[PDB]
């Protein structure tokens, strides 16, 4: 089923540690996935004003 | 933020025709307009910095429910980017555009008794730059020609010689004047360091200046998501219920 | 009778040797088996039937 | 009859009505998170003898790379936070921070702005009204632990009425000597040393003998909903820093010894249930303020 | 002669006798450890955009997964923790939790420590008795900082006897004006402002001149053996929550303002050495109750 | 005319002058850092089901591996930290620890002994003097919240002068009943419950009406520069632990209830600025001591 942000949520029967380990890893990688506009802002702070 | 980037009389007039009155007004109480306050500017001084609040700061303030209050809110939006808190304006007025409030008789608002000298004092025209004064005079001229008080506009200009020097050279009825106008009314624009200014007006204005570069790119997608399946509010068709208190 | 079992494999551990050391070595193997050691985004919105 | 009340509950000044929406709550939450990262980066910089951890944290906070000739005060985020703190304290404080700034600063991090995840316990004891007859003298001293000294001069034993309000959850009374306490229209039990009372239960009558002065020590505990990042030690330290720096020097306002008294005094107002929500937001801002100044020292 | 004692030192009620063995002690340590991981996980989930750390922390703590519709009760661990706190306070508490359930919950984690590994300092000042002559009046008010107000209205100077017990390590006495204090049957020294005493040195005599009243402020420090995970800030807040939630409303029990007062009162009683062992276990349980409740309010 | 003063502000004893240089300051910073790792090693041991994390932490702190037949003491750093704390309290205490030993222990971890990169708030209210006329009784009780009891037995109203020193930043006064207070040569305002005032402004006059006693509660806040690793809760516990262990037991010194009173009393001396720097370094050493002794009781 779809979520509010447009992501797809899959509800399945699965194990406990398999769910915990896999979903935690998703959170860690997603912490470092950012929009291109935010990346440009980060780049601009590390270069001279021109 | 969009109203401040317009640098021509054509673009400013086009924006006002598209923008409804809802974005000119605000829904936040704010504080009393004129008041001597101490503000914290720790980048410069350890002591609190004295200043006076006004209606030109880009911060909402309380406004009365009258035509004078509505006019003041519209002008503040044009010259500062933020309006004022006028309680319970009504659906009929909010759906009309800013220009129609200024230049049309079908809005249901009487503006024949407006006093231009009092409005300028209430808007603190003394602490305005060249661009802001020009925008205020554009709104004054539009109201003057709408109600036929073109003479009173000239009397006000004659009493204030500095404003007469920088007055706009367009006639509201004619279109050749708008097409050939060469004024520069832009306040915000792409160039400034991320620093703090002493005055409330200067600090708030610089906040708009620093946020314009980011707003130029981020507003497109976020806006389109909001009104993907939404009916436009401007001149929305309705049963024409009533106009209360005006 | 019926039951549900989560099969994550069998990972023996020696008592004398340090448990944290063995757990860390097994963690690298488990992450490789689950395919979550390298940056990834889950793409599981297409596997459905109507 | 004579009336005595706690000093800190007298005439609480109105609090700010601005910067209380969802966007402003996010801005305070973002500031608190980023202020904490600043103080951790300052410890790492001292340990490693490098400016790399501090430069990264200051850039995320002030959106401006530190410079030698200028002065590091936190940038635009510090300016907004300090002036917003003033607005919460009193209505007479101005609102000068525009909302383009608040929305821009609220987007620097992802945090839930909800201020009702958790709870906290505040120890200020509210004694709204103590009523004594003509022959007795009553004195109330204290905020965290209230000491009530009563002396009876008249011929017979007197009845003293205690009113602890309706907001405090529990109140524990202790006496220097055993004393008799009961409810309205209830039999008096035998003299005991300590009583546990519910302020909602009703006014309490204390039988005061004529012999020697009786001192009653009161301690209270009340529950107020706070965000999960709330820390009382940091909030209290932030409160004193704001008072010392002069952020609370507004006309026609009341001054309090600690944040404990401020929130409880505001709670007991006519519309206190709405004033506490603003105070909790001010508490989070003060905690952000504390962490920020300790990381960037100015003498 | 007149006798004045501290209010919180009067009649300590008997403390419960169940759930004090090695297995039950292990359960409190595990509950404290698991609750700490719960509150730390809740903060990270709020800081981040995803709720994985809280889901795992609650699953371990409650033996079931969180649900958006059902309320987060805390599981059987929360239920067992609540009931053992009731039993520890008074001997009249029910104490009907099965021991097999306690052992099952204690096997969730393992703890490398005991309840005597460390120590903590408790600031309540014990004033067992203050003995005064016929004409003087003495009033004792306060637990964290005792304030003894003495006034002499007789012909000449009187002698006030102070008994601080034998349990406290050091007591510091400060006076509004300089005063003289000495041990029993010893010469008196010149007047000073502050005295430092060892309560085991013996009863102390104070010279009270005739005139303006003298107020003496007493601060004491006591050392009690506690586990290394002990935290007075968390225990004190947990004590208040337990009182507000009504875990201590039992008949024929005494009520104290702070856990510091509760543990000192039990220590200053006959068989008080055996009582502090159960009070320390109760203190660690209150630490788990605080962290669990702040993460899962109900 | 009588005068009254706070008890804790009387006769501050001189502090030590050794172990203040950069190398000794870095020794205290290293000791605090390594002692903190000792406490956290307990939680690591619980999670790891083994004592290896504790053994690593103690080996770095003591240069020797832990033994089962020996009581863990901390070795050279524990001995150095204990003796250094003694020297800080009094100038009569010997400086036993050699410089070479200090430099060797300071090289264990990388720190900067900067004690001026942060601040702290100290709540001891200084009342240097309270001047009252005849037929007026004034009593000052308390150190963190000072209560001043005032009685006017005279015929008319009396004027009482307050002097809060020149160091405290703010003082808030709350009275039992509304009272009048104003600076010298200023008119009096309407009676109010609460006054906020800066002690630097000048001596304050309070009008005492004839009748029931008037009690004023004073709360003060002072800012003192401290290192970023400063923690008031740990410093306060370390002060009580050191006093119990007898580290402050030396002739011709004064005894204070808390570290809050000690530092403020020294700051109000003849030249209090000279002693503030040493007192803060003593605070960091005490914070290291509390952590070290709680992990390794002896």
């Amino acid at each position: 089923y779809p979520d509010a942000d447009g992501n797809d949520v899959s509800i399945i029967f699965s194990g406990a540690m398999s769910h915990a380990i896999f979903t935690y890893a998703q959170s860690q990688w997603n912490k470092n996935i950012i929009k291109l506009d935010d990346y440009i802002r980060e780049i601009t702070l590390t270069v001279p004003k021109q | 933020m969009d109203v401040l980037s317009k640098g021509s009389l054509k673009e400013l007039l086009a924006h006002l025709e598209k923008t409804p009155l809802e974005e000119a007004i605000s829904y936040r109480i704010g504080t009393v307009p004129y008041q001597n306050v101490l503000i914290s500017r720790n980048e410069y001084y350890n002591q609190l910095y004295p200043d006076t609040t006004s209606l030109i700061d880009g911060v909402s303030r309380e406004g009365q429910r009258n035509v004078n209050g509505l006019i003041m809110s519209i002008i503040s939006y044009v010259v500062s980017g933020s309006g004022h808190y006028i309680p319970n304006i009504g659906f009929m007025l909010l759906r009309r555009s800013i220009l129609d409030i200024l230049t049309k008789h079908d809005t249901g608002l009487v503006t024949n008794n407006l006093n231009y000298g009092i409005i300028a004092r209430n808007l603190t025209v003394s602490k305005m730059n060249c661009e802001q004064r020009k925008r205020m005079l554009i709104c004054f001229k539009l109201l003057a020609y709408k109600d036929g008080n073109q003479n009173d506009y000239e009397i006000y200009l004659n009493q204030n010689i500095p404003l007469k020097q920088i007055a706009p050279n367009f006639i509201p009825g004619d279109m050749r004047t708008v097409i050939h106008n060469q004024d520069q009314l832009a306040i915000v624009g792409i160039p400034l360091t991320q620093s703090t200014e002493l005055s409330i007006r200067d600090d708030n204005a610089k906040s708009y200046k620093l946020g314009y570069v980011d707003w130029y790119n981020s507003n497109s997608f976020l806006r389109e998501r909001s009104e993907f399946n939404l009916i436009r509010l401007k001149d929305r068709d309705t049963k024409y219920g009533k106009l209360n208190g005006w | 009778h019926a039951l549900i079992k989560e099969d994550l494999g069998q990972w023996p551990v020696e008592t004398g040797i340090s448990l944290v050391n063995q757990a860390g070595v097994f963690a690298v193997q488990l992450a490789n088996k689950l395919g979550i050691d390298k940056p990834f985004v889950l793409d599981a919105g297409s596997n459905y039937f109507t | 009859a004579n009336r005595a009340t706690s000093a800190f509950l007298d005439n609480p000044h109105p609090v700010g009505v601005n910067y209380v929406d969802e966007g402003s709550r996010q801005f305070v939450a973002v500031a608190e998170l980023l202020a904490s990262k600043l103080i951790d980066s300052s410890r790492e910089s001292d340990e490693s003898n490098s400016d790399v951890p501090f430069v990264q944290a200051y850039s995320k906070f002030a959106d401006d790379n530190p410079r030698h000739l200028r002065v590091k005060t936190g940038g635009k985020m510090a300016n907004a936070l300090t002036n917003v703190i003033r607005s919460y304290y009193s209505i007479n404080a101005p609102a000068i921070v525009p909302q383009v700034e608040i929305d821009r600063l609220a987007s620097k991090a992802t945090v839930s702005g909800d201020m009702y995840n958790s709870y906290a316990i505040f120890n200020s004891v509210p004694i709204v009204e103590v009523l004594s007859p003509a022959r007795t003298t009553v004195s109330i001293v204290g905020s965290d632990r209230a000491d009530v000294t009563m002396l009876n001069t008249g011929a017979g034993a007197a009845n003293i009425t205690f009113n602890f309000g309706q907001i405090a959850e529990t109140v524990i009374l202790k006496g220097s000597v055993p004393f008799q306490l009961a409810r309205l229209n209830q039999p008096m039990p035998a003299a005991r040393f300590t009583y546990k009372l519910r302020p909602l239960d009703g006014p309490f009558i204390v039988v005061l003998p004529v012999g020697n002065p009786l001192v009653i020590s009161a301690t209270a505990a009340t529950r107020i909903q706070v965000p999960l990042a709330f820390n009382k030690a940091l909030v209290e330290s932030g409160f004193q820093t704001a008072m010392n720096d002069g952020l609370f020097d507004i006309q026609n306002v009341n001054y309090y010894s600690s944040f404990d008294e401020f929130i409880i005094s505001q709670y007991h107002a006519q519309d206190g249930i709405n004033r506490v929500s603003t105070c909790v937001i001010l508490g989070l801002a003060l905690q952000a303020y504390d962490q920020m100044r300790r990381a960037l020292p100015v003498r």
